[PDB]
């Protein structure tokens, strides 16, 4: 019960470019849980980006970011990644990974709140 | 008598002895269905009572308040798992009958206007935590539980209202 995450691929790329950003969880069960990508801009507050169901079968986006990014989910590397492209200069901002515990392995639950564990954090500015 | 009698009677002995019994097996397959029946009998009380206070079917195990569906198990009973409102037991591997090995069954309701009707039978599945119908698992892996190994309040069809 002490899931620990972390996050990596963060960098600095010209408009139009593509990041790869993954996160990393270890420890106890890791594969009742639920990935949800954030992303918080400076002056401004939180926000959902992305989320991947414990069954693999029901993503969610952004309205912001539908159909440029991409969020897939390999069990055998314990890591869960996010695919950018056709980026845009409003992109600037922190994203962090957390997870949501649920009871089952076969879920297609997402949800943007009441999450349990965080990460440190990556940064990806575009200019 | 004579010797003909005394060979008569030692044949009739051995046919006696080797002779074809019923099929038992189904009966010990439905005694053992009986306890994931039980087990899954114990989490209609979480469902309900969501679904009372919150309009909506719980999504997961973790939005009905009950434990992992790994950690629910018995002698014979390996998981029990709770998808939008449908209640999932799954049989053992290997210290079980041969018949109910890795199989399982379900138990859903569906909401009256003056009653909350329980149906229980082969498993079944649903597709919005809003939703009023069923359809079959269609798992294409042979993990159904057979109708000889269920008692027969327990053969309930997908479409039955
Ligand atoms: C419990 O499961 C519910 C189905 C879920 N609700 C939804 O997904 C929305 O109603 C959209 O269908 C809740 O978010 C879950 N509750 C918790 C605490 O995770
Ligand atoms: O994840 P769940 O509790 O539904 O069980 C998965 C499978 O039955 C492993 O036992």
């Amino acid at each position: 019960a002490q899931l620990q995450l972390v996050e990596s691929g963060g960098g600095l790329v010209q408009p139009g470019g593509s990041l790869r950003l993954s996160c990393a969880s270890s420890g106890f069960r890791s594969d009742y849980y639920a990935i949800v990508w954030f992303r918080q801009a400076p002056g401004k507050e939180r926000e959902g980006v992305s989320c991947i169901s414990t069954s693999g079968k029901t993503t969610i986006y952004a309205d912001s970011v539908k159909g440029r990014f991409t969020i897939s989910r390999d069990n055998a590397k314990n890591t869960v990644y996010l695919q950018m492209n056709s980026l845009k200069p409003e992109d600037t901002a922190v994203y962090y990974c957390a997870a949501d515990f649920r009871g089952s392995r076969l879920s297609d639950v997402c949800s943007y709140s009441s999450m349990d564990y965080w990460g440190k954090g990556t940064l990806a500015t575009v200019s | 008598f004579t010797l003909i009698e005394l060979m008569i009677v030692i044949a009739i002995v051995g046919i006696l002895a080797a002779v074809a019994l019923p099929a038992y097996q189904d009966y010990t397959a439905r005694a053992q269905v009986s306890e994931a029946i039980l087990l899954a009998e114990g989490q209609k009380s979480a469902v309900t009572e969501y679904y009372l206070n919150h309009g909506e079917w719980p999504g997961d195990n973790s939005s009905a308040g009950v434990a992992t569906s790994a950690d629910i198990k018995g002698k014979y009973v390996q998981s029990v798992t709770v998808a939008n409102g449908v209640i999932t037991a799954q049989m053992a591997s290997s210290n079980v009958n041969n018949e109910i090995k890795s199989k399982k069954l379900s138990l859903w309701a569906k909401r009256q206007n003056g009653s909350v009707k329980w149906f229980c039978g082969q498993p079944v599945t649903r597709t919005t935590a809003t939703a009023t119908d069923v359809a079959a698992a269609n798992g294409k892996t042979d993990d159904k539980i057979n109708t000889k190994h269920l008692p027969s309040t327990c053969r309930d069809d997908s479409s039955a209202s």
